[PDB]
């Protein structure tokens, strides 16, 4: 019965959209994001409230008056957090801070546009009612890499688990340390950098816990041999603002065979609480925009979704 | 006739100290109301005596932020004092859960859940944990423990019901008074104003679980699943949840199991909720032909068909909580009832056991203690592939001392077999 | 069992070097 | 019995299980007896 149904999805495979004429309108929604109220981890500091119609920059949205807020850790002066003052600093273009290069360039086609009052960037794709930095140490687009290790769910007998015609992918998730809520193990790009080792030494220290196994090691590196750059978008991180918004680069490491994968020993490290092998669905509830990173994961390999 | 002193086991599990009633019972709060956190004590315990019953049960009310640890010595000092220290410790616990009143089924079915249930409870000792409530399933537990208790000479298993205070009529019957209250008339069919669930007259015990509120229900299915981890830890006994029909709280309840480790078996087509989670658990992890149609889509309308949510955000937070209780395939072990055969109930109520985490031998007493030799040889055989020979020939001497006293000559065959030499068993007791 | 594992990796058909992590 | 519908179920069931004492046939009155079929509640075809 198996067999059939294999074969029978094996031989099955003016553009008109007619649901108007159930329910009675169209679509009408881009699904434009809000964050909500309350700030996390800011101690009841809460935004000015707008409405999802009124976010886009060619809107022109008159009564407009959002909050500055910085947190107190950003506000100490780290390692990596940029300067308070964002006078002198060219963004678009790979800018070099203490010898250390930043990409500071934004997938928006239009650009980073500089405002000319106090020389912030302001953010293209859409208001959060909300100035400052908050959270995030550093001005304009904060880079942050993504690892999407996969492998496809096989049943004990050895076969892919097969769903809605499509064969079925797993994922590595983590708990997150401030709100409890599962999500793609990941950070920001530190100074000198790139996005390759960054992606990796989180996928190291958050889901595995590695430092704070030499040939498995080798294995593990034989996993990381062979990655895809699959996506390069813009978060729906409710730490956004104004002046400092988070965007992904996702790399996606996909085990065909399982050997790579088996060998991994989970055991939640760093900002992470715990880590499980998770199913990829529709109705997943993930941080951020982790569930569009899961479809582009999925949709570059032909994987149910 | 009233006891004053009581043997309260230590914490280092090794013999019991005498202390006093009150000294022991400070440590228990009520909530006068809502607003009040810190709160006052609780000075409602003692025993209830119920109509066509010759045995009283023991009764506490006790608040959400209570230690379950004390609850579980509560319940030893009891049983220490009524049957003596040499009490029969629960190699099981089976808590049963699902609904209180749409809990609607046929007659055979019932019949084939309650003859397996009845079974696994006389073979293997089981402390029955239920509703404290005269509704559904929890009744029908109490009615099929209530037959169970004119039989097994003198030691009766307890039939623990923990309920959340607020919705009891006899509330301020056990409030009035003084604290010790030893024989007292409980009047379930009394017109009483605020409130109208009754509790069930053939449970052994109670647990009335309260925060401050009225006629609200749920509030204590966090400490009902801490108490069961509680007492799994220091009895080393397997704790299994078996979800028959359920609301939305039974499905709380299967989250909170599955957050702690507990495992769970759900029996499908016995109803509604639990047609939810065995759809869930089949579309996640089941690689059979006939589940391969199985959508979210799908999934979301019989949440919708079977909770009513009212709202998306309601519908999206069940539907993650669903989803939630089968994540880990090894905790849930889903039983089909109108598809498999009658006699197979126990096998899935043991493959949850043996899917649970504890020692390889007391899994090996557990599966001993419901016959089942071919599962016993085949993790016998597992465990001789995987190594691990140190913990298996440390626990295969108590395993054989089990099978001497419980009458499995095929099991001492068994466990002889594999390495275990003949001089060195050890009773359980010191001389 | 051979078959399905056949069929299996009958089906189964921007690169990034992240080794030095 | 696995598709609902019980109320027809135990409305037939009396009947059917009166069909099977008249036409003598014990296996199909165990089976009828079975499920959920009260044996005090069989009503005869005509009006006394
Ligand atoms: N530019 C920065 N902004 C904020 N915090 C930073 C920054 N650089 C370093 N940090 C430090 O890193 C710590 C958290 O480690 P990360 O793994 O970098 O943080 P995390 O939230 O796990 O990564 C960002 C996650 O959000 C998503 O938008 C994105 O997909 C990514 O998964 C923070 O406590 C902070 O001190
Ligand atoms: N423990 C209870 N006892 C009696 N009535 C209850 C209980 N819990 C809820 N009710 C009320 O009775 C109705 C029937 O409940 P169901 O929907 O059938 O089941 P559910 O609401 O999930 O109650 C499950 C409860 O039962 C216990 O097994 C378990 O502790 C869980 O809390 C509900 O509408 C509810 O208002
Ligand atoms: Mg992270
Ligand atoms: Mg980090
Ligand atoms: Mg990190």
């Amino acid at each position: 019965i198996s067999f059939r149904f294999s074969l029978d999805q094996q031989a099955t495979k003016n553009r008109l959209n007619s649901a108007v004429a159930v329910h009675g309108h169209t679509a009408e929604a881009a699904e434009w994001y809000v964050p909500p109220e309350e700030y996390p981890k800011s101690g009841g500091v809460k935004r000015y409230l707008i409405d999802a119609s009124m976010v886009p920059l060619s809107i022109m949205c008159p009564s407009y008056d959002p909050v500055e807020y910085t947190h107190p850790s950003v506000a100490a002066q780290p390692v990596w957090a940029d300067p308070a003052d964002p006078r002198k600093i060219k963004f678009n273009v790979k800018d070099e801070v203490n010898g250390k290069v930043v990409d500071r360039t934004s997938c928006h086609p239009s650009g980073i546009s500089i405002d000319s009052n106090t020389g912030r960037p302001i953010n293209p794709w859409g208001r959060t009612g909300m100035t400052g930095r908050g959270l995030l140490g550093k001005w304009g687009v904060n880079q942050a890499a993504d690892t999407v290790v996969t492998r496809w769910k096989r049943s004990p007998d050895g076969s892919i688990l097969e769903r809605d015609g499509k064969k079925v992918l797993e994922f590595v998730a983590i708990q997150r340390q401030d709100n409890k809520m599962w999500a793609i193990p990941g950070g920001f790009v530190d100074n000198g950098e790139d996005v390759a080792l960054t992606s990796g030494r989180e996928f190291m220290e958050e889901a595995l816990g590695m430092g704070t196994s030499a040939e498995s090691k080798d294995s593990l590196a034989a996993l990381f041999s062979s990655g895809t750059i699959v996506a390069r978008i813009y978060c729906e991180d409710p730490r956004n603002t104004d002046n400092a918004w988070v965007e992904t680069t996702c790399v996606n490491f996909h085990d065909e065979s399982g050997r790579h994968a088996a060998r991994l020993k989970l055991q939640g490290g760093d900002d992470a609480e715990h880590a499980r092998w998770m199913m990829v669905h529709g109705g997943l509830n993930l941080f951020a925009s982790h569930r569009t990173l899961l479809q582009h994961v999925t949709s570059a390999l032909n994987a149910y979704f | 006739v009233a006891a004053k002193t009581l043997l309260i086991e230590n914490e280092d599990g090794k013999g019991s100290t005498r202390m006093e009633v009150q000294d022991f019972m400070k440590r228990f709060h009520m909530h006068a109301s809502e607003d009040d956190k810190t709160g006052s004590p609780s000075t409602a315990w003692g025993t209830l005596r119920f109509p066509t019953k010759e045995a009283t049960a023991p009764y506490l009310r006790l608040s959400v932020n209570d230690d379950p640890e004390d609850a579980l010595l509560f319940v030893k000092a009891m049983l220490a004092q009524k049957y003596g220290e040499t009490y029969d410790r629960p190699s099981l616990i089976l808590s049963v859960t699902g609904g209180a009143r749409n809990f609607t089924l046929p007659p055979r079915l019932e019949t084939a859940i309650a003859k397996g249930l009845r079974l696994a409870a006389q073979r293997t000792n089981a402390w029955v944990v239920t509703g404290g409530t005269n509704t559904g399933v929890m009744k029908l537990t109490g009615q099929i423990m209530e037959a169970l208790s004119k039989t097994q000479s003198h030691f009766i298993p307890p039939t623990i019901g923990i309920a959340t205070y607020g919705v009891i009529i006899g509330g301020d019957d056990m409030t009035r008074g003084e604290p010790p209250k030893i024989g007292l008339e409980y009047e379930m069919h009394k017109k009483d104003p605020p409130k109208t669930t009754p509790l069930d007259d053939n449970h052994n015990l109670f647990l009335l679980v309260d925060d401050g509120s009225t006629n609200k229900f749920g509030k204590e299915i966090k400490f009902r699943a801490a108490f069961e981890n509680a007492a799994g830890q220091a009895f080393a006994a397997p704790v299994v949840t078996i979800v028959v029909q359920g609301g939305p709280g039974t499905l709380g309840t299967a989250l909170q199991a599955v957050r702690q480790g507990t495992p769970i078996v759900v029996v499908d087509g016995s109803g509604l909720a639990a047609d939810v989670l065995a759809y869930a658990y089949n579309f996640m992890h089941n690689p059979l032909t006939r589940f391969k149609s199985y959508t979210i889509d799908d999934l979301r309308q019989k949440v919708a068909q079977t909770f009513n949510p009212k709202s998306s955000q309601q519908l999206t937070n069940l539907l993650d909580s669903a989803l939630e209780c089968v994540q880990d395939p090894n905790l849930v072990v889903v039983y089909s009832l109108q598809e498999s055969g009658i006699d197979e109930f126990d096998d899935c109520i043991l493959k949850a056991i043996f899917s649970s985490q504890g020692k390889l031998g007391n899994k090996l007493k557990q599966a001993m203690y419901f016959d089942q030799l071919d599962v016993a040889k085949r993790a016998l055989s597992e465990a001789s592939k995987n190594g691990q020979h140190n913990e298996i020939a440390a626990c295969i001497n108590d395993n054989l001392m089990a099978a001497m006293m419980h009458n499995k000559p095929h099991f001492v065959e068994l466990y002889l077999g594999f390495d275990a030499k003949i001089y060195e068993l050890k009773p359980s007791e010191e001389v």
